[PDB]
């Protein structure tokens, strides 16, 4: 799941003077919808 | 590092990526064969 804005970058070039504080954020979501459609296999560790 | 954070939770400063510098020095692989003038002059092979 992503958002319509996707990844947003705010190059904060005012707040800590002498510092560019790049703020890059993405809204990420992940869920197992219909768990019947995924199968896992734990092989022997050896 | 990429931090997770929350709704209404302050954002800590993530560690900036590091840069590494490989110093590939140059070194002369020299060959200094002391051949005699005798071999060069006597032989018809042109050993040079």
């Amino acid at each position: 799941v992503d958002h319509e804005t996707g990844v947003r970058t705010r190059p904060d070039n005012l707040t800590e003077p002498g510092f560019i504080k790049i703020f890059t954020q993405k809204y990420l979501g992940g869920g197992v919808v219909d768990s019947n459609a995924i199968k896992i296999l734990e092989l022997p560790q050896d | 590092t990429v931090n997770h954070g929350e709704e209404g939770k302050t954002r800590e400063q993530t560690s900036t990526p590091q840069i590494n510098e490989v110093s590939i020095k140059l070194y002369p692989v020299y060959a200094y064969p002391r051949t005699t003038q005798e071999i060069v002059d006597f032989s018809d092979v042109d050993i040079l």
